């Protein structure tokens, strides 16, 4: 039985623009273990993106964070993309400064 | 107060590019300490918190050396289950297991824990008594029949009742600064205009530990859970968490409502308002 | 600390 990820993206730090932060893919409640994660900047692919050790819930579902170093501006856009078996196609969450 | 060690297994077969892949991780309440990862270039159980990487040698060869036999143990069970249920050579499956105790204020025994799950639901566990199997269909029971003519189950008990509590209080003591330390939650509220007529009321919870909280928005002094977004409480990355709830409010009715916010590492409960 | 699974391997 396959589960469909859910996902946040939020910053670790209240965000201000210009200060160096720390942006979070946090991706939860899915099977199978694989999956694929990227995080976007203006659309682009953002190369040295963490993630950390896959672990799972109470119901069994698993759960994993990616975060990335990111500096908020007015202008450009961030995004958590991902692909998994339960999905027809990728799915993109945009990060929004107020959630 | 009550505290609790948790270790994370999971394999996952991958039929054509070798042989499956075992993780593990080990948490003393919301906290990792430890992982293993078999790919990795040089396949160690590595520490993910301080108060751990004190530990001798000795220690790290041991836990090292078990990590290694788990992983052979179940990639024995995932071609053994996978027999049992006559699956196809094609596909993926997983192995999971996830074991260890609480205990309380006095440091002893409140229950041990000891499930496994094949491909994402229950296979079998070991009952609160510590000398039962619970075997959730045909397959486990053959496993159950199996466990039980060796007597595992004692073995299980022991490790439980023995090693995983001794253990936990020890890391426990030589992590009290943190572990023992509760982190209260930084709160605020924000303000989100929908239209001329609605706004969004936001109330944030910021930098708690551990991951347990209460959040509540009120309208003049009473609930209004229904019509509450809530979001899941989610890690900051930094061994902190963060939650917020939000409502949608009247325009120049702000001041009519107050957020709620209760976490052990607060004396008191806490109110919020716009 | 982790326990110990030596040689169980055939109680699947």
């Amino acid at each position: 039985i396959q589960k469909t990820p859910q996902i946040q993206v939020y910053s670790r730090h209240p965000p201000e623009n210009g200060k160096p932060n720390i942006l979070n893919c946090y991706v939860t409640q899915f099977h199978p273990p694989h999956i694929e994660i990227q995080m976007l900047k203006n659309g682009k692919k953002i190369p040295k993106v963490e993630m950390s050790d896959m672990s799972f819930s109470k119901d069994w579902s698993f759960y994993i964070l990616a975060h990335t170093e990111f500096t908020p501006t007015e202008t450009d856009t961030y995004a958590c993309r991902v692909k998994h078996d339960s999905m027809a196609e990728p799915k993109t969450v945009y990060w929004d400064r107020d959630m | 107060g009550s505290h609790s060690m948790r270790y994370f297994y999971t394999a996952v077969s991958r039929p054509g590019r070798g042989e499956p892949r075992f993780i593990a991780v080990g948490y003393v309440d919301d906290t990792q300490f430890v992982r293993f990862d078999s790919d990795a270039a040089s396949p160690r159980m590595e520490p993910r918190a301080p108060w751990v990487e004190q530990e001798g040698p000795e220690y790290w060869e041991r836990e090292t050396r078990n990590m290694k036999e788990a992983t052979q143990n179940f990639r024995v069970g995932l071609n053994t289950l996978h027999g049992y249920y006559n699956q196809s050579e094609a596909g993926s499956h997983t192995l999971q297991r996830m074991y260890g105790c609480d205990v309380g204020p006095d440091g002893r025994l409140l229950r041990g824990y000891r499930q496994d799950a094949y491909d994402g639901a229950d296979y079998i566990a070991l009952n609160e008594d510590l000398r039962s199997w619970t075997a959730a269909d045909a397959a486990a029971q053959i496993t159950r029949r199996k466990r039980e003519e060796a007597g595992e189950a004692e073995q299980c008990r022991n490790y439980l009742e023995g090693t995983c509590v001794e253990w936990l209080l020890r890391y426990l003591e030589n992590g009290n600064e943190t572990l023992q330390r509760a982190d209260a939650p930084k709160t605020h509220v924000t303000h989100h205009p929908i239209s001329d007529h609605e706004v969004t009321l936001r109330c944030w919870a910021l930098g708690f530990y551990p991951e347990e909280i209460s959040l509540s928005w009120q309208r003049d002094g009473e609930d209004v859970t229904q019509d509450t977004e809530f979001v899941e409480t989610r890690p900051a990355g930094d061994r902190t968490f963060q939650k917020w709830a939000a409502v949608v409010v009247p325009s120049g009715e702000e001041q009519r409502y107050t957020c709620h916010v209760q976490h052990e590492g607060l004396a008191e409960p806490v109110t919020l308002r716009w | 600390r982790v326990e110990d699974v030596t040689n169980t391997a055939e109680y699947w």
